[PDB]
């Protein structure tokens, strides 16, 4: 053998499957074909229910035996992770699970239930996404969709036929008998009807319910006409309990059959003589199949088509009898003979999803275009996203609160009279009104109709202005303070800015991703008094878009509004959470450092202080620390040597 | 333990209005009871310049009347009518409707009967249907505004417009507030402005509603509304008209424990307005800050336990707010659903429980998935034990 | 017992199989488990990060690694 080829997926399904079966039976001289399961089980059963020996699993000895010098890995998604030995060169045959006019991957947007996972997938994986994916294309139709939804290279398309719906012909591959599976053979009912629900919205009744709400009738109608009734739902409905009812009670039905998933129901494709179907993308699979009885059991058409926004007109790019009623269904399954669909609607239909078929293409005509095909790789360059405070800058006296110490202690000063409230407990008074702003804030995500969370400088300052009845004079002053004070304490962490500008220097691209509700000029003055360079780095500060990474929105926004084109992410923080957890469950990898704290004798020093002697005991903790760090990380000195200069000082 | 709670609060709220110029504070039903008594003996001791009137109502009383042009999308949300549904009758209730004059605008909904828990993604389903339906738009906009006649007649008779007036409550949203704006500018024709007091709100002002906030923090103070509801009458469900004038229903209570509380919280207004202080509204806002912070975050004192967590709360019967547990009680639970229904207060509860209980509680909580409890029983401090 | 530079980067080779951490702390969470860094391979640290307690920590382009004498060789 001179080629090898690895077929994945989370489940024994699909043109991985397919290809796989087809390349083992009429491939055996020219490529090794290997099965990759996610665990020990799945390679387990597979091999009980098929016979076969050329199952292995992911991360066996085998399987890396095989993926670091394997030619082909055949998929039918853009997999959540790919083995890291997988080879440099090899071509990820990305088979898709089947074709529409649904929206996919990055089409799906911010808004997105499933965001994280695609900011997931592609963060990690954008590398293998757009040197070594060659997606497959049925039409020209969808695959201008395709490439519109997704970040595929033009260059690498792979046009042909669906293996999964030209593999289990007739006289083609079977890994099961179906008579096996149903209560008679297939010869002796008059018609075989497969009923594909999709999952819907939402409905107070399981889907299953609003659509066959009465089974026993639909026995009785499919009895009469003798008729095979398969029941294949969406795997999400089968968790409604009214499924297992039903099913638990038709176990042994000789008219309704709850189909078995652990059984390619592809493979009985041309045993279907009819198909109630509704929005699933599978029809159009059973179109590729053959199948030409359709039954479009749609009650819900206005509910669906209206809230989705689709890439075409459903009824237009479908076909099958209209049905809205459960008593017009069973009143057609008994008293109807739906008609094939027409030579011109099946070659319009064909066309707009499956035109490249039309091409003599061939199972073979696409393992030749896969092998023949040269991946012509670019290299990408990388991301890497920077917290501001206490990772490029940090404070002349480190801690935060000790800024409202000083604006307090100005305020005080001023001559301007205040609350004593206002003045005495100034740390806990303003702090305490950041927090409720944040919370109020969390709370009125429906009064806004706005799912973003972060508040401004000027939000604390109104709450605290219109609930303690301030003048204009002593609000502006406290305001003006505190942005004075944060802009006069700030220091740079040079270390870190220099090795910001390096990877910029390199071409890597840098950001600062900061969650902070001062003004975007007061930080930009603040950075520019810590490193004027740094006036010139793109900045994403929460206050000024509303998302944060502590819920990890901030990193999504950042994800979409860049034209993300790089093979890496890093972040580099001191957030365990923000700049760690969050990240990482996005796929980015993190470098968290730890933030700068006092030890025991200079927190015990600082703590010990009154209003009037706080301020100044920040100042000589910090002092402090920054001693025992230069001794340590600046000269490199011993234990010894470091604590007898730190105690002599301190 | 309520005076620190609520005389404080009412010092500063009196004051803050004077300042503000209101000439009257109206207090709002259950709430407004106690908070009127600490009004009135503080306007009297001062001898401040403001008026003090009690009004009856409630948010069942003046949400479905304040649908003036719309019904408010809030009663679809996650905070609306149809949040806590528990069986069928819930849902109806929740609906406005009544049950055949609900299943003739949804049939659908048949087959809602005996439903064990009208909650989650249902709920949402529910929400969402009852906010799709115009014909249930219309409907219930009728019925909003024939039972509004009763409710404007009652401000217009209640409330002078002419006057500069306020508002005083204790906890809420504010969403309560801007239906009895609506209702404020229904019954007199223009732009009311109304502002309430509270301890704390979460939502900014909106439209006429203002809102005057006494503790500008993160805490949540519907922890008090067990004392609340020791006030000597329900919850004003309705109006009623005779002698051609308007009246709330008052369907009463005992008048123990509302009789002892308010003893207790005129004693404290008086020995709390002798107190020698340098600033007055500074020692307000310390001593309103040291009680919330000790009551909130210590579920082992001694009256916390023994009293407070004693209170009957309907939330619904006559039952405790957080009663100890015993350890067959834990047996009979399995999340934390069931336990939320034998308890408001996790913490409070196991601090009164006896040792085996609270062992028991912990050996389970892993596994079920309840609160970590993170306190240690109660010790009493004084009357430490049996006087008689 | 700590290898390490003020002057960045510079080249370690690894004497141990030393594995990556995206957290100077080491948790187990943070440490990654899809590679690490071979015995007897070098690499660049780009960076030296110290815990508040006075411990360094190599950052690499991969993420960062123990700078115990035993386990990482300044080249
Ligand atoms: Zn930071």
């Amino acid at each position: 053998v001179d080629k090898t080829w690895l077929f994945g997926s989370y489940a024994w399904q699909g043109n991985p499957k397919a290809l796989f079966l087809y390349m083992l039976v009429n491939c055996k001289e020219t490529h090794e074909c290997w099965w990759v399961a996610d665990n020990e089980e799945s390679m387990k059963s597979i091999k009980k229910s098929t016979g076969l020996k050329n199952i292995t699993f992911t991360d066996s000895e085998k399987a890396k035996e095989l993926f670091p010098h394997a030619d082909v890995y055949v998929t039918e998604n853009f997999r959540e992770s790919y083995p890291v030995y997988m080879n440099e060169n090899i071509k990820v045959f990305n088979t898709w699970h089947g074709v529409g006019l649904k929206h996919i991957e990055l089409a799906l947007g911010m808004n997105s239930v499933l965001a994280e996972s695609i900011v997931r997938k592609y963060v990690r994986n954008y590398d293998i996404y757009k040197n070594n994916v060659l997606f497959l294309t049925t039409s020209q139709a969808m695959e201008d969709h395709f490439l519109e939804d997704m970040a595929i290279s033009k260059e690498l398309i792979i046009r042909g036929k669906y293996p999964r719906n030209a593999v289990y012909g007739p006289n083609g591959i079977h890994t099961y008998d179906i008579n096996t599976l149903l209560p008679k053979n297939k010869s002796q009912y008059s018609q075989t009807i497969l009923f594909c629900p999709t999952y819907r919205i939402g409905a107070i009744q399981g889907v299953l319910n609003s659509l066959l709400p009465d089974f026993a009738k639909l026995e009785e109608v499919c009895r009469h006409k003798n008729q095979l009734f398969i029941v294949k739902v969406h795997p999400f409905m089968k968790k409604d309990n009214y499924f297992a009812e039903m099913s638990e009670k038709y176990k042994d039905s000789e008219y309704i059959l709850f189909w078995n998933d652990d059984y390619d129901i592809y493979e009985a494709f041309n045993s279907i003589d009819l198909a109630i179907i509704d929005y699933s993308s599978i029809f159009y699979d059973l179109l590729d199949a053959g199948v030409e009885k359709f039954i479009r059991y749609v009650p819900d058409l206005d509910e669906y088509q209206n809230d989705l926004e689709l890439i075409g007109d459903y009824a237009d790019l479908t076909e099958g009898r209209i049905v809205k009623s459960f008593q017009q269904l069973l009143n057609c399954l008994d008293n109807a003979n739906i008609k094939i669909i027409s030579t011109k609607r099946k070659q319009y239909l064909m066309d707009y999803f499956f035109g490249f078929k039309k091409e003599n293409k061939s199972m073979e005509s696409l393992i030749a275009d896969v092998d023949n095909c040269q991946l012509q790789p670019k290299s990408l360059k990388e991301l890497h996203t920077f917290d501001i405070f206490d990772t490029l800058i940090r404070r002349s006296t480190l801690r935060p609160f000790s800024i409202f110490d000083y604006v307090r202690d100005k305020a005080k000063a001023s001559g301007i009279k205040f609350p004593l409230a206002l003045t005495e407990n100034w740390i806990n008074v303003r702090n305490r009104a950041e927090h409720d702003v944040r919370d109020i804030m969390r709370k009125t995500t429906f009064e806004r109709q706005s799912d973003k969370i972060e508040i401004t400088l000027d939000d604390i300052y109104t709450r605290l202005q219109k609930n303690l009845l301030l003048t204009d004079e002593q609000t502006d002053f406290l305001k003006q303070a505190e942005i004075e004070a944060e802009i006069a304490h700030v220091e740079p962490i040079q270390k870190r800015i220099n090795y910001l500008f390096s990877l910029k220097a390199k071409g890597h691209d840098v950001a600062m991703a900061s969650d902070m509700y001062l003004p975007e000029d007061v930080i930009y003055k603040m950075l520019d008094r810590a490193d004027t360079r740094l006036r010139e780095i793109p900045l994403y500060l929460s206050s000024t878009i509303g998302y944060q990474k502590s819920t990890g929105k901030l990193y999504q926004h950042i994800f979409f509004d860049l034209d993300y084109q790089y093979s890496r992410w890093t972040h580099y923080g001191d957030n365990k959470h923000a700049d760690g957890s969050v990240p990482r469950r996005l796929g980015i990898q993190t470098a968290v450092h730890d933030i700068d704290d006092f030890i025991p004798f200079e927190n015990a020093m600082v703590n010990a202080m009154d209003n009037y002697n706080r301020y100044p005991a920040y100042q000589l903790a910090t002092k402090m620390h920054r001693y025992r760090t230069q001794l340590v990380q600046e000269n490199g000195f011993g234990n010894t040597l470091f604590e007898t200069k730190y105690y002599n000082y301190a | 333990y309520v005076g620190a709670s609520f005389v404080p609060y009412i010092n500063w709220a009196i004051k803050d209005a004077i300042k503000r110029g209101y000439e009257t504070i109206y207090f709002i039903s259950r709430d407004g009871h106690f908070l009127k008594q600490i009004a009135d003996k503080i306007i009297e001791i001062r001898g401040y310049n403001v008026k003090t009137k009690y009004i009856y109502g409630s948010r069942k009383a003046w949400r479905l009347p304040s649908f003036i042009t719309k019904v408010d999308d809030e009663t679809f949300w996650q905070f609306g009518n149809f949040v806590g549904m528990d069986s069928f009758e819930d849902l109806v209730k929740a609906s406005y409707l009544s049950e055949s004059e609900l299943l003739s605008l949804f049939p659908e909904f048949e087959s809602l009967r005996h439903a064990k828990h009208l909650r989650g993604e249902i709920a949402e389903n529910i929400r969402k249907i009852f906010k799709n339906s115009p014909a249930y738009h219309e409907k219930v906009l009728a019925i909003a505004a024939e039972k509004r006649k009763m409710v404007r007649q009652y401000i217009q008779q209640e409330i002078n417009p002419k006057e500069k007036f306020a508002f005083v409550e204790f906890w809420g949203r504010g969403y309560t507030q801007d239906t009895f704006g609506r209702l404020l500018n229904d019954a007199f024709g223009k732009e009311v402005k109304n502002p309430f007091y509270y301890v704390r709100s979460f939502t900014d002002d909106m439209g006429t509603s203002v809102r005057h906030n006494f503790i500008l923090a993160p805490q949540n103070f519907s922890f008090f509304e067990p004392i609340f509801a020791q006030t000597p009458y329900d919850s004003i469900p309705d109006y009623y008209e005779e002698k051609g004038r308007i009246e709330p229903i008052i369907n009463h209570r005992d008048r123990s424990v509302s009789d002892l509380i308010s003893e207790g919280l005129l004693k404290f207004t008086e020995d709390y307005l002798a107190l020698n202080t340098q600033d007055e509204d500074y020692f307000d806002a310390a001593l309103s800050q040291f009680n919330y912070q000790y009551q909130l975050n210590t579920p082992n004192d001694q009256f916390i336990c023994n009293v407070f967590s004693e209170l009957k709360d309907n939330i619904g019967v006559e039952k405790p707010y957080a009663p100890a547990l015993t350890l067959k009680q834990l047996e009979s639970i399995t999340s934390k659903q069931e336990l939320d229904k034998l308890t408001q207060s996790i913490p409070i509860s196991l601090s009164k429980s006896d040792v085996k209980v609270i062992d028991y509680y912990n050996k389970i909580q892993k596994n079920y998935n309840l609160p970590a409890y993170n306190s240690t029983p109660m010790r009493k401090a004084y009357a430490v034990n049996p006087l008689e | 017992q700590y290898v390490w530079s003020t002057q960045v980067p510079f080249r370690v080779l690894s004497l141990k199989q030393n594995s990556f951490y995206l957290d100077v702390s080491f948790a187990e969470t943070t440490k990654r488990k899809d590679i690490f860094l071979k015995e007897l391979n070098e690499i660049d640290v780009i960076a030296v990060d110290w815990l508040k307690g006075g411990v360094p920590r190599l950052l690499t382009e991969h993420g960062y690694i123990t700078a115990h004498k035993d386990w990482v060789k300044k080249s």
